[PDB]
């Protein structure tokens, strides 16, 4: 027969559903298990990184209302070589390339654009770029561990995994979060294990790609309203995840972009007692991170009847101790899903 | 009644013979035991004892013979009247020869004993003659005693033992109906269950093929179990490759079914369709429903075969001689196209009424538009099909008429009801047994101890308690509380059964004990009167028969056998072996008698159990074959249908309309394990569409069946009475009803859907329609028409989220109150123009 023993094993599997908004970063948690617990792509897709995010900037130099110019204007020859390759698919990248995006990067437009890039829509990891590519003008070292948790890459159709963690068994699936592909979310709500959510930190003055209208972070709000309240989700739990966090803390030292000036539900807001801290913590990042722990958990608190039930943690994507501690007490707490009923 | 009862002790014959032989065996031990006690001890002065003992053991053994006889029929309780008149003379002759002094009361009572009761337990005679031979022999037995003050005694000890025998009676031969009637009910009902489980097999074999079937054959997941009777329903599909697919189809349909009674299109629709699953059952195929005018079938997706398209297009040149030898035999002017492609297809069964095991690919669709670009008396077959298919058959260009495909040519009596009885009997005959012990006193006026009457006083008032309480217990009278029951009872398990049971037996012992202690023969008549009273009360034990044997029968035999010995022994001289052993027959024949009276309450409990199981098991077989027979065919068509063969019948003004998902096809993307998750999404909203119709009011609604992506119901036959309150048209108007609810239903699926929206379109109309059976023991309820043909090139070319609306819908809906636009008057194939209406303003 032998249904019933590959039946039992269907069973005893963990798989993981993992939603959440666009670009998040579920495809870098993705890259944190196959880095935990288990080949020539990379120059390119990271060197496409590199060139979609520097003719996004220089492109998008012109395109700000506040008159965004050049500090140095004398490499208008880089800026028209930037405006040649502008749209085309398909470059060599030659070392007087990385003259160009070199000179580029010792203008100061460039970087206080990157501190205002924000304004519009632009990746949200080239200060590690800029730097490598001025190291990596050759590559005959090999790119790191770290090099492949940055590489950026569009996330859509259903990835799976098996990895196995001390007989504990994983197949889960990264999924993406585009609006077009959302379509596709119900494919996997067949009874899965666990549901785990992760929205970026500091989007709280971004938009999305669709609309480029209205913040991000309250398309997050939207979005688990939607599932929160359905007639197919009431039956599993659902871990949060809040990722991108030193991004917000360094925004916080920025203190030049505030919530409460965009949801005065900040304004007046004060810190949660309940709290659990950090070692040498500005309260302000406290009074942040409980703020928007809060905001989900108010959600969170309309309903469930006891069924579906929310669990708030924290990760950043650039830790590894982060995801083995959480994610250890996520196999907990999954082990106790798992055998709920 | 009468025969079956008389029946019944015809086969419950050899057990009564069997449990008379060894009473006949009992008679030995009789005539054994009255050859010791005048063998060895005493009376050498007279042997006339032994000769009638002696005939009376070839009658034993002699009858154990006669038992096997064949003149026997009608002889055995005569054999029994024979019997107990041989043990009448014997006892009558022999008592007499006394009054010389030296044999008491107790000898020749003793007798009376063991003969009334071995008269009473088996000797199996009836009412009447049990009853007066009983009744007569005591008298005449009584005054054989004789040649006011204690032989009233003697009559209150027989009329006592005759009440107590007729109950033993009554209540054996009731057990001995209600024993046989549960057994054969039970040989009734399990045979009536197989048959039955035949028909439900046969209405599981008719819709379905024996894969999923035989799943369904085992229980082998019981979520099937709980889905005869949240997350997301179950349903069986997987995604099969290398198939093929077959449609055929009959060209020009329109004028040529024109004027058929609806039982000649089901003649010769029928009969082509007859040969169609001939050629099917002879050609090894995979048939799957009937799309108005076009038949098909596909190729081995249970049982994937070897040379699979060879037999699906040699299958389909079988139906180009259906074509030629059945319209040559008739001589008609028609033809049929041909699709055939090889391809893969996820197969299974889609929502949870009126459903059926269907098939899913776009290479079915391929095959769908095959058809459409077919052509005549040739098979249509791809590219994929000509890619391996052995090249044997004239392959030619299937080229267009304005994708790389070729075309072939060929080559009462309850158990505490009982127990009122046998209490409240035992305590009247209680009453009359210490009445007795005391009113023998004629000479005297008063028992001399108190402590008889205080064992009267406890004796009696526990005796009663139990009586009111088991009396008001089962009358149900429920007047002023009845939780004292329950919480009396609460404690009295089948445990406190066996106690307080040998409490009401074991007192009226203590209570002919009123008069042990102290002297008893100053007059020995009181001595031999109470050795007779005791052993007389003594016999009351047997009457809880629903208590066990080593039990009961060694608590009778310590409580009646005690003081019995243990009196005897302190100082009336010779008594003992008489007395002892006429109490060793007592104690030998209550054990063996009430072990067998338990047994049989035992063997009852045991055959009401089975039968009760078995009726239940039945209960279930038919609410779920019955239901699918409410599932696959309507429900006066198993009226006109369920006791027959044919089915045709006009229709004159019905309902229908039909229900089209636009943007199916767009959400569709299969780049997963089949996508069937997104047909996990299609069968849970036509499952919801299906939790629509289940309303009381919306009961009037009849779903035909499921096409595709289009949904399809109609009314207009479910009024099958000229009922007073029924509107010639509301059926039309709360079906309208239920199209705005239902457009609001997909609305509310949506709102669970996120960031996305499933349009429809749905269309109507009324007119004459046909109702019509097709299949053989593969069947499908199925309606024709023109007016089918009219809402259908309506809503296939209706525009989304609106509602469809005739021209003469339009004259009727008005004045049932709606309101309607003028849209156009849109072409359609057989009516030139046809003039449209739409409901959304
Ligand atoms: C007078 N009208 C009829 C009387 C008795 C039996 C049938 C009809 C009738 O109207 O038949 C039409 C459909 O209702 C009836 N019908 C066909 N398929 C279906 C179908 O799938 N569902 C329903 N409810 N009715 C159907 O077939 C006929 C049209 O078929 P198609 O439009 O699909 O094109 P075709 O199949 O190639 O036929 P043709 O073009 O060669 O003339
Ligand atoms: N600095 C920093 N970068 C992060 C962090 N998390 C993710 N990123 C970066 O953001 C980029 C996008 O992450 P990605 O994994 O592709 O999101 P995704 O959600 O899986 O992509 P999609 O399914 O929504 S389209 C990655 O290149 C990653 O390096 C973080 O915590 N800190
Ligand atoms: C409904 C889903 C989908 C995509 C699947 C499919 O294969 C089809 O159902 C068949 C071929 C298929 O179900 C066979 C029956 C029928 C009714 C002939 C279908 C229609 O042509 C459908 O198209 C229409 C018109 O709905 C189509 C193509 O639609
Ligand atoms: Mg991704
Ligand atoms: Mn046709
Ligand atoms: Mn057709």
């Amino acid at each position: 027969k032998q249904l019933q023993k590959d039946k039992q094993v269907y069973r005893a599997t963990h798989r993981l559903l993992l939603l959440g908004a666009g670009e998040s970063g579920k495809s870098t948690i993705v890259k944190q298990m196959r880095i935990l617990h288990v080949k020539a792509t990379k120059v390119q897709d990271i060197k496409n990184n590199l060139k979609e995010a520097i003719e996004t900037i220089v492109a998008a130099m012109s395109n700000l209302v506040p008159p965004v110019e050049l500090a140095n204007p004398e490499n208008q020859f880089r800026v028209d070589y930037i405006l040649s390759v502008m749209n085309v698919p398909d470059f060599d990248f030659p070392p007087e390339f990385y003259e160009h995006a070199k000179a580029l990067w010792e203008d100061e437009g460039v970087r206080a654009c990157y501190e205002r890039s924000n304004e519009y829509q632009l990746i949200d990891c080239a200060q590690y770029f800029l730097d490598k590519i001025d190291v990596i003008k050759q590559d005959d070292y090999v790119p790191s561990d770290q090099d492949l948790l940055r590489c950026r890459v569009l996330t859509s159709g259903i990835f799976e995994t098996k990895f196995q963690v001390d007989k504990v068994n994983f197949h889960m699936f990264d999924v993406g979060g585009q609006r077009d592909e959302r379509r596709k979310w119900i494919q996997c709500f067949n009874d899965v294990t666990a549901i785990i959510f992760v929205v970026a930190s500091s989007s709280y003055n971004m938009v999305i790609r669709e609309d480029n209208q209205t913040n991000r972070l309250q398309e997050a709000l939207n979005l688990f309203k939607s599932i929160w309240n359905n007639r197919w989700l009431r039956t599993i739990s659902v871990i949060l995840f809040l990722n991108k966090q030193d991004l917000l803390a360094e925004k916080v030292l920025a203190g030049k972009s505030k919530i409460e000036d965009y949801f005065p539900e900040f304004a007046r807001y004060t810190t949660p007692e309940d709290a659990t801290p950090e070692p040498g913590e500005d309260p302000r990042v406290t009074r942040a991170k409980y703020f928007i722990r809060d905001e989900f958990l108010r959600i969170s608190t309309a309903s469930g009847d006891g069924r579906h039930y929310c669990y708030p943690h924290f990760t950043c994507a650039v830790d590894t101790e982060n995801i083995r501690r959480v994610f250890n007490d996520c196999r907990d707490i999954i082990q106790r899903m798992h055998l709920r009923q | 009644s009468v025969n079956l009862e008389e029946a019944c002790m015809e086969r419950c014959f050899p057990q009564t013979q069997r449990r008379f032989r060894y009473a006949l065996f009992y008679i030995g031990f009789a005539c054994l035991l009255w050859s010791i006690y005048f063998g060895v001890h005493m009376k050498s002065k007279l042997i006339v004892m032994v000769a009638p003992a002696l005939c009376f053991l070839v009658v034993c053994v002699g009858f154990f013979l006669f038992t096997f006889t064949k003149l026997y029929a009608r002889h055995y309780v005569w054999t029994s009247l024979v019997l107990t008149l041989l043990v009448f003379a014997l006892t009558l002759a022999a008592q007499f020869q006394v009054l010389t002094p030296c044999l008491s009361q107790v000898g020749s009572f003793s007798m009376c004993i063991e003969v009334l009761f071995l008269l009473y337990t088996v000797m199996h005679l009836p009412l009447y003659l049990s009853l007066i031979l009983g009744v007569a022999y005591s008298v005449l037995f009584e005054t054989f005693g004789y040649h006011h003050w204690e032989l009233l005694s003697r009559a209150l000890l027989h009329l006592c033992i005759h009440a107590i025998g007729i109950h033993l009676f009554i209540m054996s031969q009731v057990r001995s109906r209600s024993t046989f009637l549960k057994v054969g009910q039970s040989i009734m009902h399990g045979k009536d269950l197989e048959v039955e489980k035949a028909l439900k097999e046969r209405m599981i074999h008719s819709v379905m093929p024996r894969i999923i079937a035989d799943d369904l054959m085992k229980q082998g997941d019981e979520e099937s179990e709980n889905s005869v009777k949240i997350a997301f329903r179950p349903f069986k599909m997987q995604q099969i490759e290398e198939v093929s697919i077959l449609f055929a189809d009959i060209v020009g349909f329109t004028k040529m079914s024109a004027n058929k009674s609806a039982h000649a299109l089901v003649g010769l629709l029928n009969d082509l369709f007859g040969r169609f699953d001939r050629l099917c059952e002879e050609t090894k195929c995979e048939k799957i429903s009937t799309l108005g005018d076009c038949y098909y079938c596909v190729a081995g997706c249970p049982e994937p075969r070897a040379d699979h398209a060879y037999c699906c297009i040699e299958m389909g040149l079988g139906m180009i001689r259906a074509i030629e030898q059945f319209c040559q035999e008739k001589k008609e002017m028609v033809n049929m196209r041909v699709g055939v492609h090889t391809g893969t297809v996820l197969c299974g069964i889609l929502g949870m009424r009126r459903f059926k095991f269907d098939v899913w690919s776009n290479d079915v669709n391929l095959a769908n538009l095959m058809e459409q670009l077919g052509v005549a008396g040739k098979v249509h077959i791809s590219e994929a099909t000509a890619k391996y298919l052995d090249d044997r058959y004239e392959m030619e260009d299937g080229k267009v008429t304005e994708l790389k495909t070729y075309l072939i040519a060929g080559q009462f009596a309850s158990a505490t009801f009982s127990s009122l009885l046998d209490v409240l009997l035992s305590t009247t005959v209680f009453l009359i047994l210490s009445i007795t012990c005391f009113l023998r006193y004629g000479a005297a006026s008063t028992p001399p101890p108190p402590a008889a009457l205080a064992v009267f006083g406890a004796a009696l008032l526990l005796e009663i308690l139990s009586l009111v309480v088991s009396v008001r217990m089962v009358f149900f009278l429920e007047d002023v509380m009845t939780c004292t029951k329950r919480l009396l009872e609460w404690i009295a398990g089948w445990l406190p059964r066996h106690f307080i049971g040998a409490i009401l037996v074991s007192l009226p012992a203590l209570a002919v004990y009123s008069h042990v202690t102290s002297e008893f023969e100053t007059n020995i008549h009181s001595t031999m009167f109470t050795g007779s009273a005791v052993l007389t009360a003594v016999v009351q034990y047997c009457n809880f028969c629903q208590l066990s044997s080593w039990m009961r029968s060694s608590l009778a035999t310590v409580v009646g056998a005690g003081p019995l010995l243990l009196l005897l022994y302190v100082s009336a001289s010779l008594i003992g072996q008489e007395v002892i052993l006429v109490f060793f027959l007592l104690l030998l024949l209550v054990w063996f008698l009430n072990r067998e009276f338990e047994v049989s309450y035992r063997l009852h409990y045991h055959g009401d159990v089975e039968a009760d199981l078995h009726r239940t098991k039945i209960q279930s077989m038919r609410d779920q074959a019955d239901w699918l027979l409410r599932n696959i065919i309507p429900y006066h068509v198993a009226e006109q249908l369920k006791v027959s063969q044919t089915y045709s019948k006009n229709h004159d003004s019905g309902g229908v309309i039909f229900a089209s998902i636009v943007n199916f096809s767009e959400f569709y993307e299969e780049n997963y394990e089949g996508g069937k998750e997104c047909y996990r999404v299609l069968n849970e909203l036509i499952g919801d569409f299906d939790e629509l119709l289940s309303k009381p009011d919306y009961s009037s609604i009849e779903k035909i069946k499921t096409i595709g992506a289009t949904y399809m119901a109609a009314s207009g036959l479910n009024a099958t009475q000229c009922r007073d309150g029924s509107h010639p048209q509301e059926h039309l108007q709360i079906l309208f009803e239920f199209a705005k609810e239902m457009m609001r239903v997909v609305d509310d699926f949506n709102n669970n859907m996120l960031w996305f929206n499933f349009k429809l379109r749905v269309g109507f109309n009324h007119g004459p329609l046909t109702a019509g059976v097709i299949g053989t023991t593969k069947l499908l309820y199925d309606i024709w028409g023109d007016t089918v043909n009219i809402a259908s090139r309506m809503d296939t070319t209706g525009v989304e989220c609106r509602i469809q609306v005739s021209e003469e819908s339009y004259r009727v809906l008005s004045k049932m109150g709606y309101e309607f636009d003028y849209r156009g008057t849109v072409n359609v194939k057989g009516k030139g123009q046809m003039k449209t209406y739409l409901y959304p303003k």
